[PDB]
């Protein structure tokens, strides 16, 4: 099973970015898909998860609403729309996939609960300015 | 006088007022229900449980039970001696009528009432009680029976034929609207998930009891914990080697102290949307 992320880059504080991850080689069953992020030295942390069964989504308190996780089984992609980005959102972002799992509703955000991982795309939110008021 | 007709009807745990006319005691049919049953009740099957001996009337032995819409009509062995000449009528909103409020089968006072356009009575006197009746006196024209208490002192009722005024049903949840109580067993399951994920910072050296924990839970608007909740978390306790009551002690400290700037599973808030079923299934593969 393979996973490849897309859409990272550099943005100014208050900007927007859209991440996409190509879920490939999967059995097309019910799975947990998650967006993780990791800052240098800091541990990797799941921030948004989606269950491809009923489509229920979970978000950690710091990124809820601002980020929205999506799924597209037709195109086999999981997406993360990141709005009103903050400098503390600067990190490497990974998409992740569990094994097949049925009967549940909400996917936990811990890395332990995912098996397959992408390579990771970098998101950089900067606060630099050069103008006076 | 309605005061002499007022009686107390008890079935199992539930207890409310009844109206004693001749050898028939009228009361809300949901006396046969507990909090668990009131969610969405099978009144036919719950009444199949109840026999004449299960109902207890205090003014007496019930010789028959007959359900008419939402009122239960209990035939008793002793006829009521001071029964007024009565009739059953149906009023409309905005028409005044007198309600005799009774708690635990003993009358309190007589209040003039008028149903609002949404067919409810706004009044604090009926709260904590159930089964009080309304009437107009000339013959005593019974027009109302109190059935349901809604959060902000709003009361729904039927006529004496058992038909609700307005679009109301004798169904209710155990928790009132706006309570917003946190689901304790879900928080505990999520904490177990954090330990399996490697988060241990919140585990302390303490254990607790259901009673001690539930004091804190009520203080912080958490669902009190039962042994059934304890058993539900069984798989997670066995997986982690952490007893449920030990995890409860960690949660008690988290409630009294807060997170102190730390996070659990990436969140600065205690999360209660993950059910033990969600967590057990996801932790099993680890």
């Amino acid at each position: 099973v393979q996973l490849q992320e897309s859409g990272g880059g550099s943005v100014q504080a208050g900007g927007s970015l859209r991440l996409s991850c190509a879920v490939s080689g999967y059995t097309y069953s019910s799975k947990c898909l998650g967006w993780f992020r990791q800052a240098p030295g800091k541990e990797r942390e799941g921030i948004a998860t989606i269950y491809t069964g009923g489509g229920s989504t979970y978000y950690v308190d710091s990124v809820k609403g601002r980020f929205t996780i999506s799924q597209d089984n037709a195109k086999n992609t999981v997406a993360l729309q990141m709005n009103s980005l903050k400098p503390e959102d600067t990190a490497m972002y990974y998409c992740a996939a569990s094994g097949a799992i049925a009967g549940i509703r909400l996917c936990l955000p811990g890395h332990t609960f995912y098996t397959y991982w992408g390579q990771g795309t970098q998101v950089t939110v900067s606060s630099h300015h050069h103008h006076h008021h | 006088k309605v005061e002499g007709c007022m009686v107390q009807v008890t079935c199992g745990t539930t207890t409310l007022n009844g109206l004693w006319l001749d050898d028939v005691v009228y009361c809300p049919r949901h006396v046969i229900c507990t909090s668990e049953d009131m969610l969405n009740p099978n009144y036919e099957d719950l009444l199949i449980r109840k026999s004449n001996h299960n109902f207890l009337v205090q003014a007496l032995r019930v010789i028959g039970h007959s359900m008419q819409n939402c009122v239960l009509k209990l035939k008793v062995d002793t006829a009521n001696p001071k029964t007024p000449k009565y009739k059953f009528v149906r009023i409309q909103p905005g028409q005044t009528f007198s309600v005799l409020a009774c708690y635990n089968g003993s009358p309190s006072g007589v209040y003039q009432c008028a149903m609002r356009p949404n067919f409810t009575i706004k009044g604090s006197f009926l709260n904590g009680s159930c089964g009080s009746v309304g009437f107009n006196i000339d013959c005593v024209s019974f027009c109302y029976m109190h059935h349901m208490e809604l959060p902000t002192g709003v009361h729904a009722g039927t006529d004496l034929e058992g038909n609700f005024y307005g679009p109301f049903v004798d169904r209710q949840t155990a928790q009132a609207a706006g309570t917003d109580t946190t689901i304790t067993v879900n928080v505990l399951a999520w904490l177990y998930a954090a330990v399996i994920n490697g988060d241990r910072w919140f585990l302390n050296r303490f254990t607790t009891t259901l009673n001690d924990f539930n004091l804190v839970a009520m203080k912080y608007n958490y669902e009190p914990l039962t042994q059934d909740h304890v058993d539900i978390l069984g798989p997670l306790s066995a997986q982690t080697g952490i007893a449920v009551l030990d995890m409860c002690a960690s949660l008690k400290e988290l409630l009294q102290n807060g997170m102190n700037g730390r996070t659990i599973l990436g969140s600065a808030l205690l999360e209660d949307e993950f059910t033990p079923f969600d967590v057990v299934r996801q932790c099993s593969g680890v």
